[PDB]
């Protein structure tokens, strides 16, 4: 027995969790078997982990017929709200309330966080991923790249052509070629951040194509027509090689590569896990320093960052209504909001993967000293995963270097970062627009994008009809129903 | 054992076409009767009726006492010799031949006896241990012959049982199956295509065309007296020489022949011969000779020779009349031209003739 | 009467017969009953129009005949080519070492033939682009351009395909009896006026059963290669009906216009090898 | 054919036709030497355009990463299961089947025939099929995957036309001896049928391994699927965690060397059994390795 | 188009085999010649070799006094017709002969000519429209002699052209070859495992066993003085009975065989066999009778009935000396059955023997 026990008896049950496109749950995680051993609740992973896609196993496991107990994932938001007023599944307000002191002391002190998460009627029918912290993305070049090739670093959009230009046909490396990739990502939505340099918007919020609100206008940045001037560039600088023509295949394995086998020159991303690697791969690549850097100034002659960390992003986990067991699974989701739950889920297990010093967790020196990025350890231990705990950034802090902390305060007292986009609230019949067109129009925006950045359609000579057919899949009906909501939140 | 068999009536029916069309025929225990014919027929199909592979659409058929109509091939009583040797590849040649029995018992039958006097009959004691895969057609044909046997049925069916093998082989089969039949002396009822078995081996032939049956009888009553043309052309080593003449002034007296050639006839009563009459002139390649041996004079014939093939000792001479051409057996130690004009002397005893149009037996 | 009688002796026959028929009836005649009822929800008929227009769909029939067409042409006469190229062979170790090596491919899976694809193919990375910059030729993104997908796709299928679809031909011109080319050499026939005035057309009835059954399936060419390869960028080029069924059905779960599409492509591939039988049973020997 | 030799058209015909072929052939066999190489060569040399044909460095680890993967194995037992098994339940529904329409004699011989030949040219569709699939509870189940597809009409109208081909005096002699359907089958009629078993036994194999579309369709737990959807995972999607992203600096060995490897892996026994189907069939001059 | 071919010390040898061994025939121009024996020897492939369908591994051929040996089988002046249906399905007739014409295309009114006078020839003018598909085989076989005299060369080659038909389109296909020698008389090699055909159509006859050519001459050359016991079995209807025996006693005139058999010998000078010296007696069935010599003066065999094969107009008895069994030609009816002992006359003149060991006639 333990003082965390949610359950007397044990208890098994029925999870699909498919995230990301890359991990399933695994019973047999370190976290998961901590998980068990505090809660006395085993989650049993009905998945199939050969698949790809994790959203098509979703909406696969749904029309399926059969349900199981607990539903995780990322980006589920929506479609949680869907299920969730077609009674897939079961509101947990009442439990929250009974059973879960922790949630609901959470959702006291964050009205907030609790409002973007509610359903147009206004249950919970999920409990959500909460990360904790400040900014997100910055961007980091090549401090040595910048030496040897005798360029000082690039304070606007031109320097940085120049730059990336001399890192495509002067040779950076050194190994005498110009197989070296000026510009990359791990993410592939980021081929179109770089709009931001000709001053346009890849999104309104950490979410990836996202509305936004531009002096009390509800907005989407892509249907603007700012989008094709940058657009045009993003695609010269593909054409000129600038940037990496894998950049949305390759992925995952991108800073593992082109960093490794020493072919990037620049790089968006993030800032812990990007500094990791001047610590990691500097034996195998000798003369690596990357460092942080503040953005360019764009063609407006201001200085952009739009990525910033948000609290309470579209990810979680919920209940349906063939579980069974709501009680017990509360009480589990509570368990994640609590100080063990949020030590086992952050930082991993204690005894391998930290211990607790003075009433705190601290990462082992195995961990801290590994090449590989602490949070790429915690995904395949199980921890730092898209499930219902609360993140806490300490754990997050210990890894992070202190040149990585001084471009953290860098951005943030340069005020870099533009506010982020909390979204709407819309009633039952107004938000089945939304979710119904917005998938297929955001699907369809993604494909066209990515067909212009390749270079295999011409972006002013199908502007028009890119319109009409934004105009013909409703993507104005989603955004006046969208302003339909603002209009009456905010008025002065 | 020594059985008789009589077949009643029988007639099988194919859709509204009918293949056979009631055949009748008694055989007696213990002899040896063959159905002999062109390739399509119901000969085959009456052997297999016989045998109760096919199903009897009509009429009666039995053995002694009991009625086979209705029945199971395995109760029938009888054995089958088919054209394919019937043999299994992958079982051995002793195990071939116990194949039927195997099925009934085991040990007590002792099968040691049987396989003993019956490989003893065809004369293979070495070929108990071997494969029909690397044995000859005549040696398949042979212990196939002897899984008939092993049998010991009532009934003996053999159809065409040696079509594939060769002529040398084929003699030799056949003498052999003529000292089978004469030594175990069982019912048997054989069909073949070809002339010379039917008249060798069988005690009785039939003969069937395509429709009912043509005719039966001795080989002797055959090539001696056909029924018609068309047992008079398919029996014999040479085909009988058949070509069209007439009468004109006197009937029993006189028949006359394309190139101008008259020929006298026996009287020969029973004949009913008219005059003006059609008729087609049959005579046997060894009843016509050489102009002027022995005759004479009121026989005789003129031709003028077409080929002459020197078989051996004796020759095949083909001898142009009118626009038609009989052959005549000759000796094959004389010297003949091609182109010559020739005189042919027939053999008036042996003469047939036959109708134009009812193409029965007329003389 | 007469089929009670047959039956009796024919009992343990029917039996074999049975569980066969009956396996029929359930995995493939039922679907079809399913078919009837997945036309109508969720009468019925006006879906149909929803396939008559959409931009999507008409250029997934529009690929769908395109990649017949020349799935058919380069395609279906590779496989004769290869036979009578390696019936003109002597020294019969050698053709035995090229008819392995040509029959091997077809033994390899098509997801292992599409990863040979993707690994070749890729960017700075597969040998393919590596010999073209050590000629000079520079480089080119396959898969992501909609002008390769089809010639990558048809050169993969002839080199998995071409050997194993050959040996049927070989077979069929190696049944000729020997005498029709001796004779003709006899009169002083050349090589091409053999597989010109003898072979081909002595072949012709094989190649034309083998034409009608490669048109029944005509529109379903290439289904389980496009469903792996064809990029967001190469939707386009690459969609054909199947896959269009395929996309909608099982993955978007929309059941009802799917099975549509179904029937529609089925009866059009029931028509076209109707006509395909017809024109091959009139002017060829015999037909299926 | 025939061995004249003799004339010169024919011979430069004859020359050039051995080249063409050659060429072909060579190209048909580069792709498989190749993938060896590279999963045998170091992830550096061919990440750098290094390696074609032969390896450089070599290196021998991407092996060592494809056999510590549990699912890769156990995927390959499932294809292993659904090849022996998937193969002897197409057999058991097919021969006596296809022995039954055989024979001459039948009332429905007409009506099963036209039953069995007409799912050749229409067929229901995908999705009915799936949902047929459903509603037998065969869903997620690997006798579902098994009995799912057991029978092609191909197959069985093969098997039968083989039968046909046999001389019905070995039935008929059978019938004389006492024996009936069933016990014929098995001690004559089968024994006979043995290249026609080889060729349905092949297709039906290459047809169980290589099947990907309605395994990755109708299987859902992952203890389930097949060798080639696990594939299709790996070896083609080339999505990966940042685990094995990690793992890739940490080893040496590419990401492609990994794949290279995987598919070699899987191949192998294809190239293994492959000299012994053809020995076997060819049995002769060429005539082909059905 | 009438030239001499000859055939010097050939032989072909496949996988170090030799099948046949130093072949030597000399054919003079229009001469008809018959390579005739049992199965498996180099006839076939001797023909062949000739036409250039297979290579010679030794030795030299040639027509006239061109050597064809490294020639190509078109300009080596020949046609062959072969055993299997050398006509093509998809073609006509009409089409089918003018194939080889047409390879070189050019005047199509040769082409046509040729044809007309071909099919005049054969009978192929109602058949030119006619497609292979439906036809017979000797219509077949027959529009493929239309193949080989359209090519109108120096030399006909015959491989086995009857063996595919029945014995009555044998026999009657073998009298059409025979008149249509006699009409272009073009020199022909023709090929047979039938003596029949060989001795019938052949001026002159070569036998050939496993590769060796065992004797040549006229075919009454051949039936009446065999060389070796070889061609005495081969060549007639019957095979001559050959059957061992010893002399010691009397050498000069005396022979006996078997239980006790004593044959006087007519003088034959030249002979000078042995006494004691270990032989093969054999004599001819049609030689032998049933006490017809009316109490013959050499005191003639003694056998015990084996079989009785009723042919026709003739018989055939097989009877046992002893250990062995000689057939005699006999008449119609002959009662004997089996069993009974009889005695048969020998015909003194037409008596042969042969040697133990070395197989030649040494008589
Ligand atoms: O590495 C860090 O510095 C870091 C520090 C923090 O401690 C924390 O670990 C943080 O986690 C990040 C992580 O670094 C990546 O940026 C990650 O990127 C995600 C992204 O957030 C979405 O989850 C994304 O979802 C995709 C999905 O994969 C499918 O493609 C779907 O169709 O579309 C969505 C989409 O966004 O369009 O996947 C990315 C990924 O996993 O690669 O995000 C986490 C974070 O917590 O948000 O990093």
């Amino acid at each position: 027995k333990e003082a965390t026990w949610v359950t007397d008896k044990p208890l098994t049950l029925k999870i699909h969790m498919h995230f990301r496109d890359k991990w399933v749950w695994d019973e047999n995680w370190p976290v998961a078997k901590e998980s068990f051993r505090l809660t006395n609740v085993k989650l049993q992973s009905v998945a199939n982990k050969a698949a790809t896609n994790s959203q098509e196993q979703f909406n696969l496991m749904m029309a399926s017929g059969d349900l199981p107990d607990v539903v995780g994932g990322d980006n589920l938001k929506d479609k949680f709200i869907q299920y969730g007023q077609e009674g897939a599944f079961v509101p947990l307000n009442k439990l929250i309330d009974q059973y879960a002191p922790h949630i609901k002391a959470f959702f006291k002190s964050h009205p907030e966080v609790e409002r973007a998460i509610k359903a147009p009627d206004g249950n919970i029918y999920f409990i959500p991923y909460v990360p904790d912290g400040v900014v997100a993305r910055g961007y980091f070049i090549r401090e040595d790249w910048l030496k040897k090739l005798n360029l000082k670093p690039p304070q606007n959009i031109d320097e940085l052509y120049t730059v990336l230009k001399a890192f495509k046909e002067k040779d950076p490396n050194g190994n005498g070629k110009a197989d070296e990739v000026p510009f990359i990502d791990r993410h592939p939505d980021e081929v179109f951040r770089l709009v931001n340099f000709w001053g346009a918007r890849s999104s309104g919020s950490d979410n990836y194509m996202d509305f936004y609100i531009d002096n009390g206008r509800v907005k989407h940045p892509w249907a603007e027509t700012a989008f094709r001037d940058g657009m045009k560039h993003v695609a010269q600088w593909y054409k000129e090689g600038l940037i990496d023509k894998e950049i949305f295949t390759r992925k995952a394995r991108a800073r593992e590569q082109m960093f490794g086998g020493n072919l990037g020159g620049f790089t968006h991303d993030w800032f812990a896990s990007t500094m990791t690697f001047n610590e990691g791969l500097a034996k195998t690549v000798p003369g690596f320093k990357l460092i942080p850097i503040a953005p360019p100034t764009n063609s407006k002659g201001q200085r952009w960052e739009e990525d910033s960390r948000q609290k309470v992003r579209p990810d979680g986990w919920a209940i349906t209504v063939k579980n069974k067991n709501p009680v017990e699974t509360i009480k589990f989701f509570d368990f994640y909001f609590s100080r063990p739950g949020r030590d086992i889920s952050n930082f991993g297990v204690p005894g391998v993967t930290y211990d607790i010093k003075n009433g705190k967790a601290v990462f082992k020196d195995s961990v801290l000293k590994s090449p590989q990025p602490v949070n790429n350890q915690l995904y395949d231990m199980g921890a730092q995963i898209p499930i219902g705990f609360w993140q806490d950034y300490d754990y997050e802090r210990q890894w992070t270097t202190p040149e990585a902390q001084a471009g953290i305060d860098m951005y943030v007292k340069g005020k870099y970062v533009m506010p982020g986009f909390e979204g709407v609230n819309m009633t039952r019949e107004e938000r089945a627009i939304y979710d119904k067109y917005w998938a297929d129009v955001r699907t369809y925006m993604y494909e066209m994008g990515q067909a212009w950045v390749m270079g295999t359609k011409d972006v002013d000579k199908t502007w028009d009809e890119y319109q009409r057919q934004l105009k013909l899949r409703g993507l104005y009906q989603v955004l006046q129903m969208m302003q339909q909501a603002y209009d009456r939140q905010y008025k002065n | 054992m020594v059985a008789s068999v009589s077949i009643q009536n029988v007639v099988k029916r194919y859709d509204k076409t009918t293949v056979v069309h009631g055949v009748s025929l008694d055989i007696e225990p213990g002899e040896f009767v063959v159905l002999v014919g062109p390739s399509g027929c119901g000969k085959s199909t009456t052997l297999r009726m016989v045998a109760g592979l096919e199903e009897i659409s009509g009429g009666t058929i039995r053995i002694d006492g009991r009625v086979i109509n209705d029945l199971a091939p395995k109760d029938r009583d009888v054995a089958m010799v088919f054209q394919n040797y019937a043999l299994y590849p992958h079982l051995n040649v002793r195990d071939n031949i116990s194949f039927g029995l195997r099925l009934k018992r085991t040990k007590k039958s002792v099968i040691d006896a049987a396989v003993k006097t019956a490989a003893d009959i065809l004369g293979l004691q070495p070929l108990l241990e071997r494969k029909p895969s690397d044995l000859s057609g005549g040696q398949r044909q042979r212990v196939a012959m002897g899984r008939a046997i092993v049998r010991d049925p009532k009934v003996f069916l053999f159809d065409q049982p040696l079509s594939n093998l060769d002529a040398k082989l084929r003699t030799q089969m056949r003498a052999e199956i003529k000292r089978l039949h004469q030594r175990l002396g069982t019912t048997v009822i054989y069909v073949t295509h070809d002339q010379v078995e039917a008249m060798t081996l069988a005690d009785r032939i039939v003969v069937m065309r395509d429709g009912l049956i043509e005719q039966i009888g001795k080989p002797m009553d055959l090539f001696l007296h056909p029924a018609n043309t068309f047992v008079a052309s398919f029996i014999g080593s040479p085909p009988m020489n058949l070509m069209p003449a007439r009468i004109a002034v006197d009937s029993t007296q006189h028949v006359e022949l394309n190139g101008g050639n008259r020929i006298s006839l026996l009287p020969r009563a029973g004949t009913h011969l008219a005059p003006g009459q059609e008729v087609v002139f049959g005579i046997r390649p060894e009843d016509v000779t050489l102009d002027g041996v022995e005759g004479s004079e009121r026989a005789q014939i003129k031709a003028t020779v077409d080929i002459v093939e020197p078989l051996g000792s004796e020759s095949i001479l083909h001898a142009t009349v009118g626009d038609h051409s009989l052959v005549v057996k000759v000796g094959g130690l004389n010297e003949v031209h091609p182109g010559d004009p020739v005189t042919l002397h027939v053999d008036l005893t042996r003469v047939h003739l036959f109708d134009a149009q009812s193409q029965a037996s007329i003389y | 009467e007469r089929l009670w009688k047959d039956i009796k002796r024919d009992w343990l026959l029917y039996a074999m017969l049975l569980p066969t028929i009956i396996w029929f009836l359930i995995f493939l005649y039922k679907p079809m009953i399913g078919l009837q009822m997945a036309f109508k929800q969720y009468i019925g008929f006006d879906h149909f129009v929803t396939l008559f227009q959409s931009e999507q769909f008409i250029r997934a029939i529009k690929n769908t005949l395109t990649l017949s067409g020349l799935s058919l042409l380069f395609g279906f006469p590779m496989p004769i080519l290869l036979a009578l190229m390696i019936n003109e062979v002597y020294s019969k170790g050698y053709r035995k070492a090229v008819q392995t090596i040509v029959y091997l491919p077809h033994f390899i899976s098509i997801v292992i033939v599409a990863g040979l694809v993707v690994t070749f193919l890729s960017p700075s990375t597969g040998v393919v682009n590596n010999m073209l910059s050590w000629i000079g030729l520079d480089r080119v993104y396959f898969l992501t351009q909609p002008e390769w997908f089809r010639p990558i796709y048809i050169s993969s299928n002839i080199w998995k395909e071409a050997g194993f679809d050959s040996i049927v031909y070989l077979a069929a011109i190696m049944s000729i009896n020997p005498a029709l080319y001796e004779s003709a050499q006899v009169d002083g026939a050349t090589r091409w006026q053999m597989i010109t005035r003898i072979t081909l057309p002595c072949i012709v009835p094989t190649i034309a059963v083998l034409l009608v059954i490669r048109l029944g399936h005509i529109l379903e060419v290439g289904f389980e290669y496009i469903i792996l390869l064809y990029q967001p960028t190469t939707y386009e080029t690459a969609d054909v009906i199947s896959t269009y069924i395929y996309r909608l059905g099982l993955q978007g779960a929309r059941y009802d216009i799917a099975t549509a599409a179904g029937i529609f492509n089925a009866v059009v591939a029931l028509v076209i090898v109707l006509f395909a039988n017809h024109m091959s049973r009139r002017i060829t020997k015999t037909g299926v | 054919l025939a061995t004249p030799f003799y004339s010169r058209s024919d011979r430069i015909f004859g020359i050039v036709n051995a080249v063409l072929l050659g060429i072909f052939a060579l190209c048909a066999l580069y792709p498989i030497i190749y993938i060896f190489s590279m999963s045998i060569s170091s992830g550096a040399a061919v990440t750098q355009g290094r390696v074609f044909l032969l390896p450089v460095d070599i290196d021998f680890s991407a092996y060592g990463r494809v056999l510590h993967d549990k699912l890769f194995w156990t995927s390959y037992a499932n294809t292993i299961f659904y090849t022996v098994f998937g193969v002897v339940t197409s057999l058991i529904f097919i021969v006596p089947g296809a022995y039954a329409l055989s024979k001459p004699r039948i009332r429905g011989r007409r009506v099963f025939g036209f039953i069995i030949a007409f799912t050749m040219w229409f067929n229901a569709g995908m999705i009915p099929f799936f949902l047929n699939m459903r509603d037998l509870g065969l869903l997620d189940n690997r006798f579902g995957i098994l009995i799912g597809f057991a029978c092609n009409a191909f197959n069985i109208i093969l098997m039968r036309n083989y039968f046909e081909s046999i001389s019905a005096s070995f039935e008929e002699a059978a019938r004389m001896d006492g024996a009936n359907d069933l016990q014929i089958l098995w001690k004559v009629y089968i024994p006979l049928a043995k290249p026609a078993l080889a060729t349905i036994t092949l297709l039906c194999a290459i047809s169980r391994w290589n099947g990907y579309f309605w395994a990755m369709v109708l299987l859902r737990a992952e203890e389930k699927i097949p060798l080639q959807v696990y594939l299709k995972k790996t070896i083609v999607d080339l999505n990966v965690n940042e685990e094995f992203a990690g793992a890739l600096l940490t080893n040496s060995y590419s990401m492609e060397t990994v794949v290279g490897a995987i598919i070699v892996m899987s191949i192998i026994p294809v190239i293994i059994v492959y000299p012994v189907v053809q020995k076997y069939f060819t049995k002769g001059v060429m005539l082909g390795g059905v």
